[PDB]
């Protein structure tokens, strides 16, 4: 499996937003987003991975802090804040 | 439905086609209520592709009858916007939406 980080995030955000906004399935939205973040955590290993991490790494790390805020708070406004940063990434990738 | 009232005329000739990217500025508010969003604040225009169901129905039908350069007030009934469910956290059930939309450019 060879896939650019640009692609895996565009598809992953699209799918996670469908589960969450369309299906009201928050468990399924996490299930999708956790492995994407865990790959950023491991670090870029190609030039194309590195430039994607340079442009979007900080926003995606901030979207993850909001999601983690929600885990502990139970307040859906913390998860919306994460989707504003995810959508800005998604639009930039698009 | 969606009512389109002109604030400033466009060229009256260049209208979006299905599949084109419309580049717009907008301000949205609840009918006689709160402004909830504006791309102008953000200094960045919003782009969407006409006909792909990316946006609410009132925008799909509203923006399609606008020409390049036009600025219009779109009044959108709840059934052409977020309906009885609303948009969680932001738009209540059964809200009428008014948007100020300026069609900047087509790509």
């Amino acid at each position: 499996v060879a896939i650019l980080w640009h692609e895996m995030w565009h598809e992953g955000l699209e799918e996670a937003s469908r589960l969450y906004f369309g299906e009201r399935n928050v468990k399924g939205m996490f299930e999708v987003l956790e492995p994407l973040h865990a790959m950023m955590e491991r670090g870029p290993q190609t030039l194309k991975e590195t430039s994607f991490n340079q442009a979007y790494g900080r926003d995606l790390m901030e979207a993850q802090e909001w999601c983690r805020k929600y885990m502990k708070s139970g307040n859906v406004k913390d998860l919306t804040q994460a989707w504003d940063l995810y959508y800005h990434v998604f639009r930039r990738i698009s | 439905g969606v009512q389109v009232e002109t604030i400033s005329p466009g060229d009256g000739r260049t209208f979006p086609k299905r599949g084109q990217t419309c580049v717009v500025h907008y301000t949205g508010m609840l009918e006689d209520g709160k402004k909830f969003d504006s791309s102008r604040d953000r200094n960045k225009p919003f782009k969407f592709m006409l006909g792909k169901q990316e946006v609410i129905r009132g925008w799909e039908e509203g923006v399609a009858q606008m020409s390049v350069g036009q600025r219009a007030k779109l009044t959108i009934s709840p059934d052409y916007a977020y309906g009885a469910t609303g948009h969680p956290g932001i738009i209540p059930p059964h809200a009428t939406l008014v948007f100020d939309v300026e069609l900047l450019k087509l790509e």
